[PDB]
Protein backbone atom coordinates (compact mmCIF):
# COMPACT_ATOMS: atom_id res chain seq x y z
CA UNK A 1 0.00 0.00 0.00
CA UNK A 2 2.78 2.59 0.83
CA UNK A 3 2.66 4.21 -2.17
CA UNK A 4 -0.24 5.97 -0.36
CA UNK A 5 2.09 8.61 1.14
CA UNK A 6 0.75 11.37 -1.28
CA UNK A 7 -2.56 10.82 -0.13
CA UNK A 8 -1.43 11.58 3.66
CA UNK A 9 -0.01 15.12 3.22
CA UNK A 10 -2.57 15.82 0.26
CA UNK A 11 -5.42 14.81 3.08
CA UNK A 12 -3.62 17.61 5.66
CA UNK A 13 -4.19 20.63 2.63
CA UNK A 14 -7.33 19.42 2.57
CA UNK A 15 -8.66 19.74 6.15
CA UNK A 16 -6.79 22.98 6.35
CA UNK A 17 -9.15 24.60 3.30
CA UNK A 18 -12.04 23.26 4.48
CA UNK A 19 -12.47 24.22 7.76
CA UNK A 20 -12.92 27.94 7.18
CA UNK A 21 -3.40 26.73 13.23
CA UNK A 22 -2.55 26.65 10.08
CA UNK A 23 0.79 24.98 11.65
CA UNK A 24 -1.78 22.15 12.32
CA UNK A 25 -0.58 21.25 8.48
CA UNK A 26 2.91 21.21 9.35
CA UNK A 27 2.48 19.28 12.86
CA UNK A 28 0.55 17.04 10.65
CA UNK A 29 2.89 16.96 8.30
CA UNK A 30 5.72 15.99 11.05
CA UNK A 31 3.04 13.25 12.34
CA UNK A 32 2.85 11.79 8.67
CA UNK A 33 6.13 11.24 7.99
CA UNK A 34 6.90 9.71 11.08
CA UNK A 35 4.19 7.62 10.51
CA UNK A 36 5.86 6.67 7.28
CA UNK A 37 9.12 6.38 8.80
CA UNK A 38 7.72 3.57 10.80
CA UNK A 39 6.18 1.58 8.04
CA UNK A 40 9.53 1.52 6.10
CA UNK A 41 11.50 0.73 9.29
CA UNK A 42 9.89 -2.33 10.89
CA UNK A 43 9.96 -5.27 8.40
CA UNK A 44 11.88 -4.40 5.19
CA UNK A 45 14.09 -4.68 2.29
CA UNK A 46 17.49 -3.47 3.52
CA UNK A 47 17.01 -0.83 0.35
CA UNK A 48 14.18 0.64 3.27
CA UNK A 49 16.62 1.23 5.81
CA UNK A 50 17.82 4.21 3.74
CA UNK A 51 14.31 5.67 3.02
CA UNK A 52 12.98 5.18 6.17
CA UNK A 53 15.67 7.45 7.41
CA UNK A 54 15.10 9.95 5.16
CA UNK A 55 11.05 9.69 6.60
CA UNK A 56 12.45 10.05 10.03
CA UNK A 57 14.78 13.07 8.86
CA UNK A 58 11.86 14.56 6.94
CA UNK A 59 9.82 14.25 10.38
CA UNK A 60 12.79 16.20 12.08
CA UNK A 61 12.45 18.72 9.72
CA UNK A 62 8.40 19.51 10.16
CA UNK A 63 9.44 19.53 13.70
CA UNK A 64 12.13 22.29 13.55
CA UNK A 65 9.75 24.06 11.06
CA UNK A 66 7.08 23.93 13.60
CA UNK A 67 9.14 24.99 16.77
CA UNK A 68 10.46 27.88 15.03
CA UNK A 69 8.05 29.19 13.29
CA UNK A 70 5.64 29.46 15.93
CA UNK A 71 8.61 31.35 18.11
CA UNK A 72 8.91 33.52 15.03
CA UNK A 73 5.56 34.25 14.20
CA UNK A 74 3.34 33.87 16.73
CA UNK A 75 5.10 36.74 18.15
CA UNK A 76 3.04 38.97 19.61
CA UNK A 77 5.13 41.31 22.15
CA UNK A 78 4.56 40.18 25.92
CA UNK A 79 5.76 42.74 28.89
CA UNK A 80 9.31 43.67 29.81
CA UNK A 81 11.19 42.66 32.63
CA UNK A 82 12.58 45.49 35.01
CA UNK A 83 15.46 43.95 36.88
CA UNK A 84 17.56 45.54 39.76
CA UNK A 85 21.04 45.19 40.48
CA UNK A 86 20.20 43.76 43.79
CA UNK A 87 18.38 40.89 41.70
CA UNK A 88 20.01 37.64 41.18
CA UNK A 89 22.08 36.48 38.61
CA UNK A 90 18.73 33.84 37.72
CA UNK A 91 16.84 36.82 36.82
CA UNK A 92 19.16 38.31 34.49
CA UNK A 93 19.69 34.92 32.57
CA UNK A 94 15.73 34.73 32.06
CA UNK A 95 15.46 38.46 30.89
CA UNK A 96 18.65 37.89 28.69
CA UNK A 97 16.37 34.76 27.10
CA UNK A 98 13.25 36.77 26.94
CA UNK A 99 14.60 40.25 25.00
CA UNK A 100 16.92 38.61 22.96
CA UNK A 101 14.92 36.87 20.38
CA UNK A 102 18.31 35.73 18.34
CA UNK A 103 19.53 33.59 21.35
CA UNK A 104 16.37 32.10 22.02
CA UNK A 105 16.36 30.54 19.00
CA UNK A 106 19.51 29.40 19.68
CA UNK A 107 17.56 27.70 22.53
CA UNK A 108 14.71 26.55 20.50
CA UNK A 109 17.24 25.05 18.26
CA UNK A 110 19.21 22.93 20.85
CA UNK A 111 15.58 21.87 22.82
CA UNK A 112 15.06 20.13 19.24
CA UNK A 113 18.36 18.63 18.85
CA UNK A 114 18.13 16.89 22.00
CA UNK A 115 14.58 15.91 21.46
CA UNK A 116 16.28 14.04 18.78
CA UNK A 117 19.12 12.63 20.52
CA UNK A 118 19.89 8.40 21.02
CA UNK A 119 20.34 7.32 24.13
CA UNK A 120 22.14 3.64 25.35
CA UNK A 121 19.45 1.82 27.10
CA UNK A 122 20.15 1.82 30.75
CA UNK A 123 22.73 -0.01 31.74
CA UNK A 124 21.87 -3.19 34.11
CA UNK A 125 23.73 -5.22 36.63
CA UNK A 126 25.11 -1.99 38.57
CA UNK A 127 26.72 -2.48 41.36
CA UNK A 128 25.14 -2.29 45.14
CA UNK A 129 27.80 0.42 45.35
CA UNK A 130 30.59 2.64 44.22
CA UNK A 131 34.23 1.79 43.85
CA UNK A 132 33.25 -1.57 45.55
CA UNK A 133 35.98 -3.92 43.93
CA UNK A 134 38.86 -1.36 44.89
CA UNK A 135 37.60 -1.19 48.84
CA UNK A 136 37.18 -4.69 48.68
CA UNK A 137 40.91 -5.12 47.45
CA UNK A 138 42.09 -2.62 50.08
CA UNK A 139 44.16 0.16 48.85
CA UNK A 140 41.33 2.96 49.28
CA UNK A 141 42.32 5.18 52.27
CA UNK A 142 39.64 7.73 51.28
CA UNK A 143 36.50 6.86 49.18
CA UNK A 144 36.23 10.21 47.45
CA UNK A 145 36.31 10.90 43.73
CA UNK A 146 39.31 12.73 43.95
CA UNK A 147 41.42 10.64 46.06
CA UNK A 148 43.24 8.37 42.88
CA UNK A 149 43.97 11.54 41.62
CA UNK A 150 45.44 13.12 44.43
CA UNK A 151 47.68 10.10 44.04
CA UNK A 152 48.46 7.74 41.30
CA UNK A 153 45.44 5.79 39.28
CA UNK A 154 47.18 2.75 39.74
CA UNK A 155 44.69 2.50 43.06
CA UNK A 156 41.34 1.66 41.35
CA UNK A 157 40.53 -1.64 40.72
CA UNK A 158 40.43 -2.51 36.83
CA UNK A 159 37.36 -3.36 37.04
CA UNK A 160 35.86 -0.30 39.03
CA UNK A 161 37.02 1.95 36.14
CA UNK A 162 35.31 -0.06 33.61
CA UNK A 163 31.91 0.41 35.58
CA UNK A 164 32.76 4.48 36.00
CA UNK A 165 33.21 4.16 32.46
CA UNK A 166 29.53 2.60 31.88
CA UNK A 167 28.34 5.16 34.28
CA UNK A 168 29.64 7.98 32.89
CA UNK A 169 29.11 6.97 29.48
CA UNK A 170 25.21 6.85 30.20
CA UNK A 171 25.49 10.37 32.20
CA UNK A 172 26.80 12.01 29.31
CA UNK A 173 24.33 10.48 26.30
CA UNK A 174 22.03 11.26 29.03
CA UNK A 175 22.74 15.13 29.28
CA UNK A 176 23.19 15.64 25.47
CA UNK A 177 19.29 14.77 25.44
CA UNK A 178 18.33 17.25 28.29
CA UNK A 179 17.22 14.23 30.27
CA UNK A 180 18.77 16.34 33.34
CA UNK A 181 16.33 14.77 35.66
CA UNK A 182 17.25 11.34 34.49
CA UNK A 183 21.00 11.85 34.97
CA UNK A 184 20.20 13.18 38.54
CA UNK A 185 18.20 10.18 39.05
CA UNK A 186 20.51 8.04 37.96
CA UNK A 187 23.70 9.22 40.12
CA UNK A 188 21.85 9.19 43.15
CA UNK A 189 20.69 5.80 42.61
CA UNK A 190 23.86 4.10 41.28
CA UNK A 191 25.76 5.75 44.64
CA UNK A 192 27.43 8.59 42.59
CA UNK A 193 26.30 11.21 45.21
CA UNK A 194 29.25 13.57 44.77
CA UNK A 195 28.56 13.23 41.08
CA UNK A 196 24.47 14.16 41.28
CA UNK A 197 25.85 17.12 43.68
CA UNK A 198 28.04 17.82 40.41
CA UNK A 199 25.22 18.28 37.99
CA UNK A 200 23.16 20.66 40.55
CA UNK A 201 25.56 23.54 39.46
CA UNK A 202 23.76 23.60 36.12
CA UNK A 203 21.07 26.23 37.53
CA UNK A 204 22.15 30.00 38.36
CA UNK A 205 20.90 31.59 41.61
CA UNK A 206 17.57 32.43 42.43
CA UNK A 207 15.82 33.66 45.42
CA UNK A 208 11.93 33.57 45.12
CA UNK A 209 11.64 36.30 47.64
CA UNK A 210 14.12 38.82 45.95
CA UNK A 211 13.37 38.16 42.98
CA UNK A 212 9.76 38.47 43.01
CA UNK A 213 8.57 37.88 39.51
CA UNK A 214 9.92 34.37 39.91
CA UNK A 215 7.82 33.67 43.23
CA UNK A 216 5.30 32.05 41.30
CA UNK A 217 7.50 29.22 39.72
CA UNK A 218 9.13 28.87 42.90
CA UNK A 219 8.91 28.66 46.76
CA UNK A 220 12.03 28.32 47.82
CA UNK A 221 15.73 29.65 46.94
CA UNK A 222 17.68 27.49 45.02
CA UNK A 223 20.99 27.53 42.45
CA UNK A 224 24.29 28.23 43.07
CA UNK A 225 25.32 31.83 43.73
CA UNK A 226 28.86 32.19 42.91
CA UNK A 227 28.29 30.34 39.55
CA UNK A 228 31.32 32.16 37.21
CA UNK A 229 32.99 30.23 40.29
CA UNK A 230 31.40 26.56 39.60
CA UNK A 231 31.93 27.10 35.74
CA UNK A 232 35.70 27.65 35.74
CA UNK A 233 35.93 24.79 38.63
CA UNK A 234 34.57 22.50 36.41
CA UNK A 235 36.13 23.47 33.10
CA UNK A 236 39.09 23.18 35.44
CA UNK A 237 38.17 19.65 36.59
CA UNK A 238 37.40 18.97 32.52
CA UNK A 239 40.74 19.25 31.43
CA UNK A 240 42.23 17.34 34.63
CA UNK A 241 43.19 13.96 32.98
CA UNK A 242 43.10 10.88 34.92
CA UNK A 243 39.39 10.89 34.45
CA UNK A 244 37.21 9.07 32.50
CA UNK A 245 36.74 10.70 28.94
CA UNK A 246 33.02 10.77 29.08
CA UNK A 247 33.32 12.59 32.49
CA UNK A 248 35.70 14.90 31.25
CA UNK A 249 33.15 15.23 28.28
CA UNK A 250 30.53 15.83 30.62
CA UNK A 251 32.10 18.93 32.43
CA UNK A 252 33.10 20.07 29.27
CA UNK A 253 29.29 20.42 28.26
CA UNK A 254 28.98 21.93 31.54
CA UNK A 255 31.55 24.36 31.50
CA UNK A 256 30.09 25.47 27.61
CA UNK A 257 33.09 23.95 26.37
CA UNK A 258 33.99 21.78 23.68
CA UNK A 259 34.52 17.97 24.85
CA UNK A 260 37.58 16.24 24.15
CA UNK A 261 38.88 14.25 21.15
CA UNK A 262 38.49 10.85 22.25
CA UNK A 263 34.90 11.30 22.99
CA UNK A 264 34.28 14.12 20.08
CA UNK A 265 35.07 12.45 17.17
CA UNK A 266 32.26 10.16 17.43
CA UNK A 267 29.67 13.02 17.26
CA UNK A 268 27.67 13.71 14.31
CA UNK A 269 26.11 16.98 12.59
CA UNK A 270 23.59 17.11 15.10
CA UNK A 271 25.55 16.22 17.97
CA UNK A 272 28.75 18.40 17.05
CA UNK A 273 26.23 21.36 15.95
CA UNK A 274 24.75 21.04 19.16
CA UNK A 275 28.17 21.35 21.47
CA UNK A 276 29.01 24.39 19.50
CA UNK A 277 25.45 26.08 19.97
CA UNK A 278 25.99 25.44 23.22
CA UNK A 279 29.28 26.71 23.64
CA UNK A 280 27.50 30.24 22.20
CA UNK A 281 24.65 29.98 24.53
CA UNK A 282 26.96 29.56 27.69
CA UNK A 283 29.55 32.45 26.41
CA UNK A 284 26.40 35.24 25.67
CA UNK A 285 25.51 34.63 29.62
CA UNK A 286 28.45 35.01 30.68
CA UNK A 287 29.10 38.31 28.56
CA UNK A 288 25.53 39.21 29.31
CA UNK A 289 26.07 39.10 32.98
CA UNK A 290 29.35 40.45 32.73
CA UNK A 291 27.94 43.72 30.72
CA UNK A 292 25.55 44.17 34.22
CA UNK A 293 28.21 44.07 36.92
CA UNK A 294 26.52 40.61 38.16
CA UNK A 295 29.82 38.68 38.41
CA UNK A 296 32.04 39.72 41.14
CA UNK A 297 35.80 39.08 39.99
CA UNK A 298 36.98 36.90 42.65
CA UNK A 299 35.04 34.06 40.35
CA UNK A 300 37.18 34.41 37.70
CA UNK A 301 39.68 32.22 38.30
CA UNK A 302 40.25 31.24 34.74
CA UNK A 303 40.11 32.27 31.23
CA UNK A 304 37.19 30.96 29.27
CA UNK A 305 36.56 32.88 25.97
CA UNK A 306 34.53 35.12 25.88
CA UNK A 307 33.68 35.53 21.71
CA UNK A 308 30.58 33.99 21.19
CA UNK A 309 30.24 32.44 17.32
CA UNK A 310 27.31 33.55 14.82
CA UNK A 311 25.10 30.35 14.32
CA UNK A 312 25.91 30.90 10.37
CA UNK A 313 29.67 30.31 11.82
CA UNK A 314 29.32 27.50 13.55
CA UNK A 315 26.87 25.74 10.96
CA UNK A 316 30.16 26.66 8.40
CA UNK A 317 32.20 24.77 10.16
CA UNK A 318 30.05 21.99 11.65
CA UNK A 319 29.94 21.40 7.96
CA UNK A 320 32.85 21.38 6.97
CA UNK A 321 33.35 19.15 9.61
CA UNK A 322 30.63 16.63 8.72
CA UNK A 323 30.21 17.32 4.72
CA UNK A 324 28.53 14.51 4.26
CA UNK A 325 25.62 14.97 6.61
CA UNK A 326 25.69 18.21 5.95
CA UNK A 327 24.86 18.00 1.65
CA UNK A 328 22.34 15.84 2.77
CA UNK A 329 19.22 17.52 1.78
CA UNK A 330 16.80 17.88 4.24
CA UNK A 331 19.48 18.78 6.29
CA UNK A 332 20.54 21.98 4.21
CA UNK A 333 17.08 22.91 4.71
CA UNK A 334 17.10 22.23 8.60
CA UNK A 335 19.84 24.41 8.41
CA UNK A 336 18.36 26.81 5.80
CA UNK A 337 15.54 27.24 8.34
CA UNK A 338 18.01 27.62 11.55
CA UNK A 339 19.05 30.63 9.26
CA UNK A 340 15.82 31.88 7.97
CA UNK A 341 17.40 31.88 4.68
CA UNK A 342 14.45 29.65 3.74
CA UNK A 343 12.32 31.25 0.78
CA UNK A 344 16.30 31.87 -0.23
CA UNK A 345 16.59 27.79 -1.12
CA UNK A 346 13.27 27.41 -2.43
CA UNK A 347 13.81 30.10 -4.92
CA UNK A 348 17.04 28.18 -5.30
CA UNK A 349 16.21 24.65 -5.23
CA UNK A 350 13.51 25.69 -7.91
CA UNK A 351 16.27 26.86 -10.60
CA UNK A 352 17.75 23.52 -10.06
CA UNK A 353 14.92 22.24 -11.94
CA UNK A 354 15.80 24.59 -15.05
CA UNK A 355 20.04 16.37 -9.03
CA UNK A 356 16.84 17.38 -7.35
CA UNK A 357 14.94 15.14 -9.33
CA UNK A 358 17.08 12.14 -8.78
CA UNK A 359 15.43 12.01 -4.82
CA UNK A 360 12.07 11.63 -4.56
CA UNK A 361 11.41 13.49 -1.24
CA UNK A 362 12.90 16.67 -2.09
CA UNK A 363 10.32 17.87 -4.89
CA UNK A 364 7.30 16.95 -2.56
CA UNK A 365 8.84 18.55 0.36
CA UNK A 366 9.96 21.68 -1.00
CA UNK A 367 6.45 22.12 -2.24
CA UNK A 368 4.89 21.48 0.67
CA UNK A 369 6.77 23.77 2.79
CA UNK A 370 6.03 26.65 0.43
CA UNK A 371 2.58 26.00 0.27
CA UNK A 372 2.81 26.09 4.33
CA UNK A 373 4.91 29.40 4.20
CA UNK A 374 2.15 31.48 1.87
CA UNK A 375 -0.37 30.08 4.03
CA UNK A 376 1.38 31.71 7.71
CA UNK A 377 2.95 33.94 5.76
CA UNK A 378 1.20 35.63 2.83
CA UNK A 379 3.71 36.85 0.68
CA UNK A 380 6.31 34.32 1.85
CA UNK A 381 7.65 32.80 -1.62
CA UNK A 382 7.26 33.76 -5.01
CA UNK A 383 4.19 33.45 -6.87
CA UNK A 384 5.87 31.97 -9.66
CA UNK A 385 7.85 29.64 -7.11
CA UNK A 386 4.76 28.51 -6.09
CA UNK A 387 3.31 28.02 -9.64
CA UNK A 388 6.53 26.02 -10.86
CA UNK A 389 6.64 23.79 -7.87
CA UNK A 390 3.24 22.38 -7.93
CA UNK A 391 3.36 22.34 -11.41
CA UNK A 392 5.79 20.23 -11.37
CA UNK A 393 4.75 17.87 -8.01
CA UNK A 394 0.96 17.57 -9.84
CA UNK A 395 3.04 16.14 -12.92
CA UNK A 396 4.07 13.92 -10.84
CA UNK A 397 0.77 13.46 -9.15
CA UNK A 398 -0.22 12.20 -12.94
CA UNK A 399 2.71 10.17 -13.53
CA UNK A 400 1.21 8.19 -10.07
CA UNK A 401 -1.77 8.22 -11.57
CA UNK A 402 -3.45 9.81 -8.41
CA UNK A 403 -5.38 12.70 -10.42
CA UNK A 404 -8.69 12.24 -7.74
CA UNK A 405 -6.50 14.94 -5.29
CA UNK A 406 -5.38 17.15 -7.52
CA UNK A 407 -7.53 20.18 -7.11
CA UNK A 408 -6.53 20.54 -3.93
CA UNK A 409 -3.17 21.52 -5.26
CA UNK A 410 -4.62 23.87 -7.49
CA UNK A 411 -6.10 26.21 -5.15
CA UNK A 412 -3.35 29.12 -5.25
CA UNK A 413 -3.07 30.34 -8.67
CA UNK A 414 -5.94 31.26 -11.36
CA UNK A 415 -3.15 29.31 -13.59
CA UNK A 416 -5.37 26.53 -11.98
CA UNK A 417 -7.68 27.07 -14.93
CA UNK A 418 -5.55 25.26 -17.40
CA UNK A 419 -6.32 22.16 -15.28
CA UNK B 1 36.02 57.53 70.03
CA UNK B 2 37.54 54.65 69.82
CA UNK B 3 40.55 52.34 68.79
CA UNK B 4 39.76 49.63 65.56
CA UNK B 5 42.02 47.90 67.29
CA UNK B 6 41.10 47.91 70.87
CA UNK B 7 39.30 44.60 72.43
CA UNK B 8 36.47 47.30 73.04
CA UNK B 9 36.08 48.49 69.50
CA UNK B 10 35.29 44.52 68.98
CA UNK B 11 32.49 44.65 71.49
CA UNK B 12 30.95 48.01 70.07
CA UNK B 13 31.44 46.50 67.02
CA UNK B 14 30.40 43.35 66.88
CA UNK B 15 27.24 44.72 68.90
CA UNK B 16 26.59 47.25 66.52
CA UNK B 17 26.34 44.72 63.42
CA UNK B 18 23.87 42.48 65.66
CA UNK B 19 21.41 44.92 66.97
CA UNK B 20 21.84 48.23 65.13
CA UNK B 21 18.82 48.45 62.12
CA UNK B 22 20.62 47.73 59.32
CA UNK B 23 18.98 50.01 56.04
CA UNK B 24 18.37 48.36 52.68
CA UNK B 25 18.34 51.66 50.18
CA UNK B 26 16.77 49.82 47.49
CA UNK B 27 12.92 49.57 46.86
CA UNK B 28 11.39 45.87 47.14
CA UNK B 29 8.58 44.47 45.49
CA UNK B 30 6.70 43.84 49.50
CA UNK B 31 8.07 43.97 52.66
CA UNK B 32 8.66 40.25 53.05
CA UNK B 33 11.14 40.47 50.81
CA UNK B 34 12.76 43.52 52.31
CA UNK B 35 13.02 41.65 55.79
CA UNK B 36 14.88 38.55 54.01
CA UNK B 37 17.11 41.08 52.68
CA UNK B 38 17.92 42.92 55.62
CA UNK B 39 18.34 38.94 57.21
CA UNK B 40 21.19 38.08 54.36
CA UNK B 41 22.91 41.52 54.61
CA UNK B 42 23.22 41.64 58.25
CA UNK B 43 24.31 37.66 58.08
CA UNK B 44 26.98 38.73 55.48
CA UNK B 45 28.42 41.30 57.82
CA UNK B 46 28.65 38.99 60.50
CA UNK B 47 30.28 36.28 58.89
CA UNK B 48 32.15 38.77 56.98
CA UNK B 49 33.18 39.77 60.81
CA UNK B 50 34.12 36.63 62.39
CA UNK B 51 36.24 36.06 59.53
CA UNK B 52 37.95 39.07 60.67
CA UNK B 53 38.68 37.79 63.78
CA UNK B 54 39.65 34.04 63.45
CA UNK B 55 41.64 35.12 59.96
CA UNK B 56 45.10 34.68 61.69
CA UNK B 57 44.69 31.74 64.18
CA UNK B 58 43.20 29.73 61.22
CA UNK B 59 46.40 31.79 58.54
CA UNK B 60 48.81 30.25 61.51
CA UNK B 61 47.41 26.91 61.26
CA UNK B 62 47.67 26.91 57.00
CA UNK B 63 51.25 28.19 57.48
CA UNK B 64 52.08 24.29 59.76
CA UNK B 65 49.48 21.57 57.78
CA UNK B 66 51.55 19.20 55.79
CA UNK B 67 48.43 18.18 54.42
CA UNK B 68 46.50 19.48 51.21
CA UNK B 69 43.25 18.51 52.40
CA UNK B 70 43.30 19.94 55.40
CA UNK B 71 44.45 22.97 54.09
CA UNK B 72 41.36 23.19 51.63
CA UNK B 73 39.36 22.32 54.89
CA UNK B 74 40.98 25.55 56.68
CA UNK B 75 40.52 27.45 53.94
CA UNK B 76 36.69 26.88 54.09
CA UNK B 77 37.27 27.84 57.53
CA UNK B 78 37.79 31.19 56.00
CA UNK B 79 34.62 31.26 55.11
CA UNK B 80 37.18 31.23 51.62
CA UNK B 81 35.16 29.04 49.14
CA UNK B 82 36.97 30.25 46.06
CA UNK B 83 40.40 29.23 47.33
CA UNK B 84 39.57 25.93 48.87
CA UNK B 85 37.90 25.01 45.47
CA UNK B 86 41.37 26.08 43.43
CA UNK B 87 43.55 23.87 46.14
CA UNK B 88 41.33 20.96 45.29
CA UNK B 89 41.90 21.67 41.59
CA UNK B 90 45.35 22.47 42.32
CA UNK B 91 46.14 19.67 44.55
CA UNK B 92 44.08 17.46 41.81
CA UNK B 93 41.62 16.86 44.19
CA UNK B 94 39.09 17.96 41.38
CA UNK B 95 35.46 16.54 42.26
CA UNK B 96 35.74 17.67 46.03
CA UNK B 97 36.55 21.35 44.36
CA UNK B 98 33.34 20.92 42.34
CA UNK B 99 31.65 20.06 45.58
CA UNK B 100 33.04 22.78 47.42
CA UNK B 101 31.23 25.46 45.26
CA UNK B 102 27.92 24.36 46.81
CA UNK B 103 29.13 25.68 50.60
CA UNK B 104 26.77 28.46 51.27
CA UNK B 105 23.82 27.40 48.97
CA UNK B 106 21.84 26.03 51.03
CA UNK B 107 20.56 23.29 48.66
CA UNK B 108 18.71 20.69 50.32
CA UNK B 109 19.55 18.24 47.64
CA UNK B 110 23.39 18.62 48.32
CA UNK B 111 22.55 18.65 52.53
CA UNK B 112 20.77 15.10 52.56
CA UNK B 113 22.98 13.48 49.60
CA UNK B 114 26.55 14.54 51.85
CA UNK B 115 24.83 13.38 54.91
CA UNK B 116 23.81 9.72 53.05
CA UNK B 117 26.92 9.70 51.73
CA UNK B 118 29.03 9.84 55.39
CA UNK B 119 26.25 7.12 57.17
CA UNK B 120 27.10 4.78 53.94
CA UNK B 121 30.86 5.43 55.11
CA UNK B 122 30.35 5.21 59.09
CA UNK B 123 28.90 1.78 58.08
CA UNK B 124 31.49 -0.22 55.99
CA UNK B 125 33.35 2.59 54.70
CA UNK B 126 36.80 0.80 55.05
CA UNK B 127 38.62 3.96 54.93
CA UNK B 128 37.89 7.80 54.29
CA UNK B 129 40.72 10.46 54.61
CA UNK B 130 39.94 12.33 57.56
CA UNK B 131 39.75 16.08 56.06
CA UNK B 132 37.50 14.79 53.31
CA UNK B 133 34.99 13.42 55.81
CA UNK B 134 34.77 16.88 57.04
CA UNK B 135 33.98 18.73 54.53
CA UNK B 136 31.54 16.14 53.76
CA UNK B 137 30.05 16.89 56.99
CA UNK B 138 30.13 21.02 56.01
CA UNK B 139 28.27 19.97 53.13
CA UNK B 140 25.70 18.22 55.33
CA UNK B 141 24.20 21.30 57.26
CA UNK B 142 24.67 20.39 60.53
CA UNK B 143 28.64 19.91 61.04
CA UNK B 144 28.01 18.93 65.32
CA UNK B 145 24.25 18.60 65.31
CA UNK B 146 25.58 15.18 63.70
CA UNK B 147 26.95 11.60 63.18
CA UNK B 148 30.24 12.35 62.27
CA UNK B 149 30.82 15.38 64.42
CA UNK B 150 32.96 18.08 64.19
CA UNK B 151 32.62 18.76 67.98
CA UNK B 152 36.05 17.21 69.02
CA UNK B 153 37.22 20.49 66.72
CA UNK B 154 36.13 22.16 70.23
CA UNK B 155 39.55 21.42 71.47
CA UNK B 156 41.60 22.44 68.07
CA UNK B 157 39.61 25.54 67.25
CA UNK B 158 38.71 28.84 68.69
CA UNK B 159 35.07 28.71 69.93
CA UNK B 160 34.15 31.75 67.58
CA UNK B 161 35.66 29.84 64.90
CA UNK B 162 33.36 26.95 64.99
CA UNK B 163 30.54 29.04 65.26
Amino acid sequence: YQTERFTKFSDTLKEFKIEQDPFNIIREFRSAAGQLALDLANSGDESNVISSKDWELEARFWHLVELLLVFRNADLDLDEMELHPYNSRGLFEKKLMQDNKQLYQIWIVMVWLKENTYVMERPKNVPTSKWLNSITSGGLKSCDLDFPLRENTNVLDVKDKEEDHIFFKYIYELILAGAIDEALEEAKLSDNISICMILCGIQEYLNPVIDTQIANEFNTQQGIKKHSLWRRTVYSLSQQAGLDPYERAIYSYLSGAIPNQEVLQYSDWESDLHIHLNQILQTEIENYLLENNQVGTDELILPLPSHALTVQEVLNRVASRHPSESEHPIRVLMASVILDSLPSVIHSSVEMLLDIIDKPYLLRIVTHLAICLDIINPGSVEEVDKSKLITTYISLLKLQGLYENIPIYATFLNESDCL
Amino acid sequence: YMEKTSSDYNLWKLSSILFDPVSYPYKTDNDQVKMALLKKERHCRLTSWIVSQIGPEIEEKIRNSSNEIEQIFLYLLLNDVVRASKLAIESKNGHLSVLISYLGSNDPRIRDLAELQLQKWSTGGCSIDKNISKIYKLLSGSPFEGLFSLKELESEFSWLCLL
